[PDB]
RNA sequence: CGCGGCACAUCCACCUUGUGGUGGGUGUGGGUAGGGGAGCGUCCCUCAUUCAGCGAAGCCACCGGGUGACCGGUGGUGGA
RNA sequence: AUGCCGUGGUGUAAAGCGUGGCAGUGAGACGGCGGGGGAUAAGCUCCGUACGUCGAAAGGGAAACAGCCCAGAUCGCCGGC
RNA sequence: GAGGAGGGUGGUGAUGGCGUGCCUUUUGAAGAAUGAGCCUGCGAGUCAGGGACAUGUCGCAAGGUUAACCCGUGUGGGGUA
């Protein structure tokens, strides 16, 4: 069985038991979250339809929070001495899947 | 009545009186919306500016 | 004061030089030619951070259009049918379905084509 | 992260196409297609995917009557006036199966991998071919429909 | 005088919409 | 204390001809480019008292 | 080469033309009409000029008409 | 547009109600000449404090950190 | 017809104005529309245009392609229109 | 940890896409315009002055402040011209 869960704007296919880094949620570590499913695959069955889907949430437990690999800019046009330099680290979640 | 306009184009190339008239209706960017009167002074504006906005007889 | 130029100067040449390792030629060896090359490659790196994104989706969309064909159906018309069905798994995932699960593939092109108009060629 | 083919992934199996009265140009698509594998859902394309195709009766296939005598083909060897041209009319008696291979060979992309791809396909000018130690499957031109 | 003449004949595509520099 | 160009011992001669080298042309050998020459906006004698007032 | 040898001159623009339109308040002193001759002529409250230069009298707003003809300019206080 | 980080202007709330701080909206943030603001690193002096022949500087490597200039840790070399 | 000047409404934060500190610029280019010079030639040359872009503008399209068409890049995402 | 299966560092990169060096100077340069073989070290808005204008800030305030000079071990005290 697997689902796909729509959490940070964007969607994971995640199965009991996976470890999913998604966007920065405002929990601590060892909480629970609820997050809303767009599909469930249980074999043969698909369940495709948002009056159903909608109540079908995937239980979460938040792992901690890591960070993005470090991101360097440096932007450079041609001739006129133009440079920026700058840095971005993202901030993420990780997370284990319990429900489904 | 009361009208709903959505900004469509882009004001990159537009003339003065088209970039103003957008200004005063409130629009900001693309597919942004505002919701207006009806009155003389609107549908001058809009008349300015309809190959950049659609409008429509909405609440 | 006379300041002797060395310790501050050789520290931004070090981490340049250290950027630069497995270049070839003068551009791992020689501060000022690691230098311009740093220019570009950081570049070339934000230019693709955001090309990437629309790179990955055109390999989504190709696995997709050779899924729904096994499944008689073009990509044309499978997308309209999950829009009208209102299935909002996006090409991320559709294209990992297909490979991974061939027969839930399978499931939602039914489901895209049942909710899909008579006929589709008329107007509105 | 996405599907990525590992080494040993890939498995290529045999189509032949009878190329009778097909146009040259809706065989040579379909054959390019064929050849890159842009009918698996596991495309990549770095990885030489797709199957082996085997095109028969190369002499027979629907080019226009008005193609055979108009349609040139040129080859430069270099040298000085080394401009020599042929017709497509006059390639067909010679060398059929050097027709349909010159057009599926402008269909692919132009890199190194299709140079590992054009491998895989062999265009013969009669209905007979040697490779029935394999077992190629018939292969029809399929519209789906819309 | 072709050259002239070709480059001007390839501002009426329809990216172009009858302008091109020069 | 420095010296400057004019300060530093020899350099008053033109050391080659400008045109016709392939060299760049030079005018003094106590330039501030070269190896020995003067200091560009050097250290001077300097006083460095001020004028507090006398309440403050 | 030839040349232009006979042309290539001219005077500097004079900066002619009305300068208080129709209805506009004004002060008095205030010039309403710089003109060569009388395009427009005075009327009551406006004086003509040394050089028909047609200035305000008094402060009022500045009205356009019709006189037997000729177009005149006056103000109404 | 969606989700997350930063910055600037303005507005609304307060805590000595602008020397400021915190919170919440909305807006804005391509940029050469050029203008304004705020910082990093090297060296010397003064006051305070703290290391160092149980190994200072300088150098080399690896592992890490910051929005940038850049920083820190650990080890090798070394001798104030 | 437009444009211009005045005035009454309504709209619109980063409009306007006065006086100080510090500037840079004063070689422009092509495209649209109006005109002169030239043969109603020029990737010509000289003006007009609360016209546009480049200059100083990255990204998508025009095969390639400063000035054309779309669109103005705070940073990140293996989301969507 | 003996070998394999999974993950993770570090090195390498078959193969696919995208991709016209840096500076200076120009309407516009990847330009077949200029400068640079390479590395290390050096090489360019400083200083004087009771100067001038404008500002931040501190002291005194209808007043503010001394110059040369004098006395002191000094950065302290006198000194109204
Ligand atoms: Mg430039
Ligand atoms: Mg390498
Ligand atoms: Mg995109
Ligand atoms: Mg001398
Ligand atoms: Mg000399
Ligand atoms: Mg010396
Ligand atoms: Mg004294
Ligand atoms: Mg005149
Ligand atoms: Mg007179
Ligand atoms: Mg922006
Ligand atoms: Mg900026
Ligand atoms: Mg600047
Ligand atoms: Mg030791
Ligand atoms: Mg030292
Ligand atoms: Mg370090
Ligand atoms: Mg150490
Ligand atoms: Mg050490
Ligand atoms: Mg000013
Ligand atoms: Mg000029
Ligand atoms: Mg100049
Ligand atoms: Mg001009
Ligand atoms: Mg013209
Ligand atoms: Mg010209
Ligand atoms: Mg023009
Ligand atoms: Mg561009
Ligand atoms: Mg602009
Ligand atoms: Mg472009
Ligand atoms: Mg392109
Ligand atoms: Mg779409
Ligand atoms: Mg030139
Ligand atoms: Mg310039
Ligand atoms: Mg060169
Ligand atoms: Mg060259
Ligand atoms: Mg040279």
């Amino acid at each position: 069985t697997y689902a796909i869960v729509k959490t940070g704007g964007k969607q994971y296919k995640v199965a009991v038991g996976d470890v999913v880094k998604v966007e920065k949620l405002e929990s601590e570590q060892g909480e629970k979250v609820s997050l809303p499913v767009a599909l469930v695959v249980d074999g043969a069955t698909v369940t495709t339809d948002a009056k159903a889907l909608a109540k079908v949430a995937v239980t979460g437990e938040v792992l901690g929070h890591t960070k993005g690999p470090k991101i360097r800019i440096h932007k450079f046009k041609n001739k006129t001495g133009y440079h920026k330099r700058q840095g971005h680290r993202q901030q993420l979640t990780v997370l284990k899947v319990t429900g489904i | 009545s009361q009208l709903k306009i959505t900004q469509v184009r882009s004001t990159i190339g537009a003339r003065w009186k088209q970039r103003e008239s957008l200004r005063t209706l409130g629009l900001r960017r693309i597919r942004h919306s505002v919701i207006r009167e009806d009155n003389a002074a609107t549908r001058g504006l809009i008349a300015v500016v309809r190959h950049l906005v659609e409008v429509e007889p909405a609440q | 004061a006379r300041v002797k130029r060395a310790v501050n100067a050789h520290k931004k040449r070090r981490s340049i030089l250290k950027a630069s390792r497995g270049y070839r030629g003068q551009r791992s060896r020689l501060y000022r030619k690691a230098k311009e090359q740093q220019l570009h490659s950081l570049n070339y790196a934000y230019r693709d951070r955001r090309a990437r994104k629309g790179e990955f989706r055109k390999l989504w969309i190709a696995r997709i259009n050779a899924a729904a064909r096994l499944n008689d159906i073009t990509y044309n018309r499978l997308i309209q049918g999950l829009k009208a069905a209102g299935v909002e798994v996006d090409r991320k995932n559709l294209a990992d379905i297909a490979i991974s699960d061939p027969a839930a593939f399978t499931a939602l092109v039914d489901v895209a084509r049942a909710a899909l108009p008579e006929d589709v060629n008329a107007p509105s | 992260p996405t599907y990525a083919p590992k080494a040993g992934d890939t498995t290529r199996s045999w189509y032949v196409i009878d190329a009778t009265d097909v146009v040259l140009g809706r065989l040579a698509v379909a054959a390019a297609n064929l050849l890159r594998g842009k009918h698996k859902p596991t495309f990549a394309p770095n990885v030489d995917g797709g199957d082996f195709v085997i095109v028969i009766n190369a002499d027979k296939v629907a080019i226009s009557g008005d193609k055979l005598q108009h349609k040139m083909v040129y080859r430069h060897s270099g040298y000085p006036g080394g401009l020599h041209k042929r017709t497509i009319g006059e390639l067909m008696q010679r060398h059929p199966d050097r027709v349909v291979e010159k057009a599926i060979l402008g269909m692919l992309p132009k890199n190194r991998l299709s140079r590992q791809i054009q491998r895989k396909l062999r265009v013969y000018a009669g209905p007979e071919h040697p490779h029935s130690a394999q077992q190629p499957v018939p292969y029809e031109l399929k519209q789906v429909a819309q | 005088a072709k050259r002239g003449r070709k480059k001007r004949d390839r501002k009426y595509s329809k990216a172009n919409h009858g302008k091109r520099p020069n | 204390s420095t010296k400057t160009r004019g300060e530093v011992s020899g350099g008053g001669r033109k050391p080659y001809r400008q045109k016709g080298t392939g060299r760049a042309r030079q005018g003094s050998t106590r330039a501030p480019q070269f190896t020995g020459g003067g200091v560009v906006h050097g250290p001077k004698p300097r006083d460095y008292s001020q004028r507090t007032p006398k309440k403050m | 080469g030839a040349s232009s040898s006979r042309n290539g001159r001219d005077s500097a623009a004079q900066r002619l033309g009305v300068k208080r339109y129709g209805g506009q308040v004004v002060k008095a002193g205030e010039i309403l009409v710089r003109q060569r001759g009388t395009k427009f002529h005075p009327g009551v409250n406006v004086g003509r000029g040394g050089d028909d230069t047609l200035f305000a009298k008094t402060a009022g707003a500045v009205e356009f008409g019709i006189k037997r003809g000729r177009k005149t300019v006056s103000i109404v206080g």
